[PDB]
RNA sequence: CUGGUAGUUAUGGCGAGAAGGUCACACCCGUUCCCAUCCCGAACACGGUAGUUAAGCUUCUCUGCGCCAAUGGUAGUUGGGGGCUUCCCCCUGCGAGAGUAGGUCGCUGCCGGG
RNA sequence: UGGGGCGGUCGCCUCCUAAAGAGUAACGGAGGCGCCCAAAGGUUCCCUCAGAAUGGAUGGAAAUCAUUCGCAGAGUGUAAAGGCACAAGGGAGCUUGACUGCGAGACUGACAAGUCGAGCAGGGACGAAAGUCGGGCUUAGUGAUCCGGUGGUUCCGCAUGGAAGGGCCAUCGCUCAACGGAUAAAAGCUACCCCGGGGAUAACAGGCUUAUCUCCCCCAAGAGUCCACAUCGACGGGGAGGUUUGGCACCUCGAUGUCGGCUCGUCGCAUCCUGGGGCUGUAGUCGGUCCCAAGGGUUGGGCUGUUCGCCCAUUAAAGCGGCACG
RNA sequence: UCCUAAGGUAGCGAAAUUCCUUGUCGGGUAAGUUCCGACCCGCACGAAAGGCGCAACGAUCUGGGCACUGUCUCAACGAGAGACUCGGUGAAAUUAUAGUACCUGUGAAGAUGCAGGUUACCCGCGACAGGACGGAAAGACCCCGUGGAGCUUUACUGCAACC
RNA sequence: AUAGGCCCAGGCGACUGUUUAGCAAAAACACAGGUCUCUGCAAAACCGUAAGGUGACGUAUAGGGGCUGACGCCUGCCCGGU
RNA sequence: GGGUAGCGGAGAAAUUCCAAUCGAACUUGGAGAUAGCUGGUUCUCUCCGAAAUAGCUUUAGGGCUAGCCUCGAGGUAAAGAGUCAUGGAGGUAGAGCACUGUUUGGACUAGCGAAUUCAGAUAAACUCCGAAUGCCAUGUACUUAUACUCGGGAGUCAGACUGCGAGUGAUAAGAUCCGUAGUCGAAAGGGAAACAGCCCAGACCACCAGUUAAGGUCCCCAAAUAUAUGUUAAGUGGAAAAGGAUGUGGGGUUGCUUAGACAACCAGGAUGUUGGCUUAGAAGCAGCCACCAUUGAAAGAGUGCGUAAUAGCUCACUGGUCGAGUGACCCCGCGCCGAAAAUGUACCGGGGCUAAACAUAUUACCGAAACUGUGGAUGAACCU
């Protein structure tokens, strides 16, 4: 069923300690779980022993056994002789933000990168704890003597090494998943297609806009990307073609969401699954600017790309949400930034002008003369760039059009001069 | 690690303890039983634990009372 | 698939002996999976078989499923000896006897219907086989 | 023919449709008396018989429900013998439950009156 | 007591396991008891429950009233099971049999104990008789002996009469709950330890098992710029191995030396390099994956007792396992 | 403001004390789980069971240098004493009897001796240690015995001594 | 032939000394110094049933017991419980 | 040269030393301390022959009473065992939904949704039903040899595996704990290569006699290179699953065909027309909507390849040559792949086997300490 559950924090001179604890209920809510209370401490400094105080561990247990509660959640990630401490005091069970966002992120892992990275992540947590929770078993006082016969070996030395084996393994397999993920990436490295990679914050409308952008712009277009509210609802990136009215041709990616107070074993996850955006030729941040909060945002937004490893690609900042404002006028381009609806024909329409605006510019104006019984080169014209006049001659087809340095190279002999 | 079951209670004996044609003794337990699982009979008692008994000499016979109910009595 | 309550919470496994005692026979739809063996069916493989043979018709037709996971089964961790009690309750199992009927499809053609029971039935860990009404 | 009183696993019960009579039985009339109501002569008790078969009661007809119930087959199984042992197969004897053919609108005894 | 310790339990009652007589084990699955009632006991007479529909002021889905249907869908002091509507359920009148001496004969049972009982005598309660009554619908609600206290008694009473003191009958004093109760009276450390024993019983290695583990597969939704099967593959399903974490306690306690390294190796192949090949998202270069293949080869240091690991610098390559972790 | 007899002061702090932990940053090295210097979320420092410093001293413990070298790469040669052959003298631990192979299997689950195969003329001398679950010591670990002894205390019952 | 290798930095204990004859030489013991407490002389304390002794042929600047351990700077709050 | 002596002394303190001995010296005595523990316990033959369980226990590897063995003696309205006939008590297997829990799909619904109904499920602790077996009696039935009471002497209280019925465990274990039968224990002989517990079968002694059991009959190695009819090509037999597959044999249906089937060969395979739309195009063959008509034997508004569009190739379909079969599905038998480990072939005991393997039927022989033959020894009961 739904477990009760209630969550704790203290302010710790956070600037704002009031959207972490939404964003950790609504974290909740997204667990088969609902808030029925909540206690927070306006404490500059983190208790050693049970993160929040004498006292208030006493308020927090009367709480849970008036709201008959079956765990608590606390806002940061604790340690081990905390863990201890609280379990001790309280009688309950015990479960940080980490842990949260852990069980999270593994029902929902479906492909087995996923689900791999999750439990790679999961063992690493839960590493540093084993040792007091396997210390009541090992610490019986009483197991022997001096014995001539033996492991030669203390049962901590044996428990650590048991515990330290299979992190390698299931790391091994991680990599050996990463190497075999770069083969499918040869042909798109092979050739030179141009990428741009959709970024940014949960629910800002990034799978909309991709889906936006397919439907308007692409042959299999009934390939569309799952989308709604709910949280982390894409796991997975996807690539797409997109090909523009003026016969141009750029790959298009989807990534996941991320959240503030992010964990370190995960980051390492996510490292993995952005390595498509470090590589991006062009970075599109999506913000819902209906948000007021939207602000802070943008900046733990760069943190995380700051973290993965993705630096110097040019990013547009697009603003999405904007007919959910008043008194606004959309679509509109202020240097680096874009506002925009995600859901309006004229809004995809200025967006993708803008990046073809930004990505292709070295497509020239040329001239060529292809022979009649020498043909076949019209339809190569006319498939991979875009004209403007093409002339029916005695002696053959005069074409002008706009192309690519490639295309120029290839086709340097059909050349006129002037 | 703990069951928190493992009582049971002694076991009682109970049943028929004579058969039918057998010749039987004035006082001689019957039948044993919680209610009137049988009733008693032609020079048949029932006990205060209802246990039924032989009140004369002669020869047992269990019976069958109208269609849903058995009983059991001693002839000489 | 579980119950609701239950008024025990611990059980015995039972044994398999004998054919089905009923639901031998296509009653609702026009298409069945049959059980050849017996078997120890549990929810999730249930759940997996509904969902192959539902997604591959489209969310055309009908689907009954004549099996219910009414009894439980429990286990003991790694490390713990014998003795100390049962274990604790896990999952929920139905006990599938030779002949039984557990899937029956309607509201489909010849094809769609034994392509929908043939992914159906690699789900399952009894040899089964396809009837019709 | 009827009134009383017994026996018998509902084949005897429930339901439906009709006939009959103060000879018996009953409803019915009344509360002085014995007796009675957590109040009530409704019941119980007592004192009579104008009307009545309207009901109970008696007699006849219905399978609608209920109840009783084969034959064959099948499940299971004592003993003997085999497999490829979540279990299965063969020989011999015993043999259900469900379902059904069919049965049933009772049958016997004693006493007093017509 | 699936080594011992920690935890739990120890007497009695009811059900399942228990294989259609009785009995039947496990640190198997579920619950109760250490009382209550002066009527909730005895007897005589009388009668019948839960719920629903309908109709009606406060009144409402449900309080009291009226009709109909209604085999028990209620109740039975209390747990369960077996019983009970000729009540064992519910009312009213009178009462104390919730009596004294006993008891043919049976059930149960190692003993000690426990259970049922017609009938006889004394004196009664209720009924007009017949008759019923030695507690409660049945089955838990309990503790031996020794020693003391209290009441009774035509018993004894150390020369004799008494007395002191005993006996006999009735009754009282136990979380003697480790509940057949060692004494009226009792907790810990031993790495400073000792003796008698045991592979009846743990720690090393062997054996069995294979949940877990390592490897290999089946189906195919999906990913892969289109595209299930180049390369991957969710939800589910099937095996091989015997190197991991475990289970068991079969050899060894009149001794089977226990980690890492050094010296010396040898074997398997699920192949790290080198040799041959099929497919490729194989233009070339550089690669990926699978099939054949065990001939030979497969580095020196910093840190840590370390195995492992991280780092430095190389190499064609810096394989994984078995041999009492050789 | 609540409670307390009162709420850990100075100084020091990943420490002979820190589980997480190879904490984090810096130094030293090509590379430093050890070492040195800082930081302070002290699992579980702390003021005569003293706190923090400190010249001189130490067959104390720890980390780094110069010099030096068979410690090592990677071993070679030479001297003497045993070993070896000859003459003299001459024990011991141990031992059920033995004409005492190998592989795969079996079996109280690890066989010289059992099965099926494969090898193998009889007797010695100099060497090496894989096995004889090799020898030595009725296992010190572990459990058991209504075994023992030493020690403790607000276990029980006592005794000395003192008031 | 016989005849100191040296230097830099850290923990611990001030130092010379003592110790498990036969596995541990030390960071353990002692120590000079500090402090608390008891003791008026037939002293307290200790041996012994006692007599008799040590203390001491001493007399509070002396003698017994507890803890700390050169030296430098210091040694905070609590008398509810025992 | 002297002093301190074991309920003690000495200790710059380590349980340190007090004659190679110290968490309490050595010697003699109490003393043959006590030891529910381990070891040992000495001549022969004859008859019988267990237990490894219940209850209580400061009990758990000890004891006591009962159960099971042996010796002696008694009494009968013969009480013991098997089958047959007859009569009973009892709720398991199976089944069912009448109650109680769990549960699926409709109709209808007090208001997505309680009740009523229709159909369909499920149960160790559900039952309107209900066996086979086992149990208790009766009999005068038939057969067969114990049963009980009293007394003397015990040992046993660690059990193991195999089949069947359950729990625990993972529907693991040569695991653990009960019920039921067997064998071992305490049982040799024959067969499973070897191999307590599986299969056959119970050794009084002797024989250079016979017949059989399980298992076997090519050689090791005694006896069939047996008989008839089929199957298998893997060394399957002699090891392993989900899945995969024109292996092979036997059956049962169905389409076309000597007015010519299937396969190949020869010839044709056309016209409006490049159908319309879209596109720079789109000509059958990028894509969307249509799929008509004519000649004719048929010939698609096109089956695939090909261009950039064409062009070009090919198919569907028809006539011609030869003249016998050919193509779809269902059931059953035996085989195939999936299939990898460490000293040496090593998953038939070996050689070897194409039967010396498998299926069905048949008949001889071998084969034990079983049973029989001949000769000895010996116990009991009952007779003369
Ligand atoms: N009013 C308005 N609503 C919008 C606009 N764009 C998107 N939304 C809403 O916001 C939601 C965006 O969801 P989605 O784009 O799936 O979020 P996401 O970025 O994929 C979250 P994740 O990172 O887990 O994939 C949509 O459900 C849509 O209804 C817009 O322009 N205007
Ligand atoms: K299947
Ligand atoms: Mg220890
Ligand atoms: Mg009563
Ligand atoms: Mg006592
Ligand atoms: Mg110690
Ligand atoms: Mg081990
Ligand atoms: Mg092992
Ligand atoms: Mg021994
Ligand atoms: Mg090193
Ligand atoms: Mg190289
Ligand atoms: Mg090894
Ligand atoms: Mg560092
Ligand atoms: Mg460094
Ligand atoms: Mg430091
Ligand atoms: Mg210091
Ligand atoms: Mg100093
Ligand atoms: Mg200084
Ligand atoms: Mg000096
Ligand atoms: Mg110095
Ligand atoms: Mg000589
Ligand atoms: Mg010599
Ligand atoms: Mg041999
Ligand atoms: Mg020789
Ligand atoms: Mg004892
Ligand atoms: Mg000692
Ligand atoms: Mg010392
Ligand atoms: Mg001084
Ligand atoms: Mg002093
Ligand atoms: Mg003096
Ligand atoms: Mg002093
Ligand atoms: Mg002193
Ligand atoms: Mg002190
Ligand atoms: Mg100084
Ligand atoms: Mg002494
Ligand atoms: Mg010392
Ligand atoms: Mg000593
Ligand atoms: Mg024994
Ligand atoms: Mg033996
Ligand atoms: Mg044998
Ligand atoms: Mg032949
Ligand atoms: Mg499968
Ligand atoms: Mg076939
Ligand atoms: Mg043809
Ligand atoms: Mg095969
Ligand atoms: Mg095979
Ligand atoms: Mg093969
Ligand atoms: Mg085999
Ligand atoms: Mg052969
Ligand atoms: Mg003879
Ligand atoms: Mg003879
Ligand atoms: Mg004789």
């Amino acid at each position: 069923m739904e477990k009760k559950v209630l969550i704790v924090g203290i302010s710790q001179k956070q600037k704002d300690f009031d959207y972490s604890m939404e964003e950790l209920a609504n974290l909740a809510a997204a667990n088969n779980m609902e808030v029925v209370g909540e206690i927070r401490q306006n404490i500059d400094r983190e208790n050693r022993a049970t993160y929040v105080g004498k006292g208030k561990v006493d308020e927090i247990k009367g709480l849970a056994e008036m709201q008959d509660a079956r765990l608590i959640i606390f806002n940061d990630e604790l340690s081990p002789s905390q863990i201890r401490n609280l379990e001790e005091a309280l009688e309950l069970d015990v479960m940080d933000r980490t842990g949260l966002i852990l069980a999270i992120f593994a029902n929902r892992a479906k492909t087995k990168e996923a689900q791999l990275q999750v439990q790679i992540a999961k063992l690493q947590y839960e590493l540093p704890r084993i040792f007091g929770q396997g210390e009541d078993m090992d610490q019986q006082s009483g197991k022997g003597g001096l014995s001539n016969r033996g492991s030669g070996e203390k049962k901590i030395e044996t428990d650590r090494r048991t515990i330290k084996h299979q992190i390698r393994h299931l790391q091994k397999e991680l990599d050996m998943l990463v190497d075999d993920r770069e083969v499918r990436r040869r042909k798109r490295k092979k050739n030179e297609i141009p990428v741009v990679s959709l970024v940014g914050y949960t629910n800002a409308g990034k799978s909309t806009t991709m889906n936006g952008l397919v439907r308007a712009y692409s042959e299999t277009a009934d390939k569309q990307v799952f989308e709604k509210d709910m949280l982390f609802a894409t796991l997975e990136t996807s690539v797409r073609e997109i090909v523009l009215p003026d016969n141009k041709q750029f790959l298009l990616t989807d990534t996941v969401g991320f959240v503030s107070k992010l964990p370190h074993q995960l980051v390492k996850a996510f490292r993995s699954t952005l390595e498509e955006a470090r590589d991006a030729d062009l970075l599109i941040h999506v913000v819902d600017y209906s948000d007021p909060h939207y602000k802070t945002m943008m900046k733990t937004t760069e943190e995380t790309l700051k973290v993965v490893g993705v630096e110097d690609v040019p990013v547009i900042y697009a603003y999405n949400k904007a007919d959910l404002l008043e008194d606004e006028m959309y679509p509109k381009q202020t240097g680096n930034t874009i506002i925009f609806s995600a859901r309006e024909e004229e809004s995809l329409e200025f967006l993708t002008e803008v990046i073809r605006k930004e990505l292709f510019a070295s497509y020239e104006k040329a001239t060529f003369l292809i022979p009649f019984e020498a043909g076949q080169v019209v339809a190569y014209l006319n498939e991979h760039a875009d004209i403007l006049e093409t002339e029916y001659l005695e002696n053959g087809t005069q074409i002008v059009a706009e192309v690519s340095p490639a295309d120029l190279q290839k086709l340097a002999e059909y050349q006129v001069a002037e | 690690g703990s069951t928190s079951n493992g009582r049971d209670s002694e076991s009682k004996r109970l049943g028929a303890k004579r058969a039918d044609g057998q010749f039987v003794t004035g006082g001689s337990i019957l039948y044993r039983q919680r209610g009137t699982k049988i009733y008693p009979g032609t020079n048949v008692g029932r006990g205060g634990d209802d246990t039924l008994f032989a009140k004369t000499d002669g020869v047992v016979r269990f019976e069958r009372m109208g269609r849903d109910k058995k009983k059991v009595s001693v002839y000489p | 698939l579980v119950p609701k309550r239950v008024k025990y919470r611990r059980e015995f496994r039972g044994n398999m002996r004998g054919r089905a005692k009923g639901g031998t026979e296509v009653a609702f739809g026009e298409y069945g999976l049959q059980a050849v063996e017996a078997s120890w069916i549990t929810n999730r493989q249930i759940e997996a078989a509904r969902i192959a043979m539902t997604r591959y018709m489209k969310r055309g037709g009908k689907v009954w499923i004549k099996i219910f996971p009414h009894k439980s089964y429990t286990s003991k961790p790694i490390g713990v000896r014998m003795g100390k009690g049962k274990g604790a309750p896990e999952g929920w199992v139905s006990p599938v006897k030779r002949g039984k009927i557990m899937f029956e499809i309607a509201g489909v053609p010849e094809d769609v219907a034994r392509e929908a029971l043939r992914l159906a039935a690699h789900k399952l860990p009894v040899k089964t086989k396809i009837v019709k009404r």
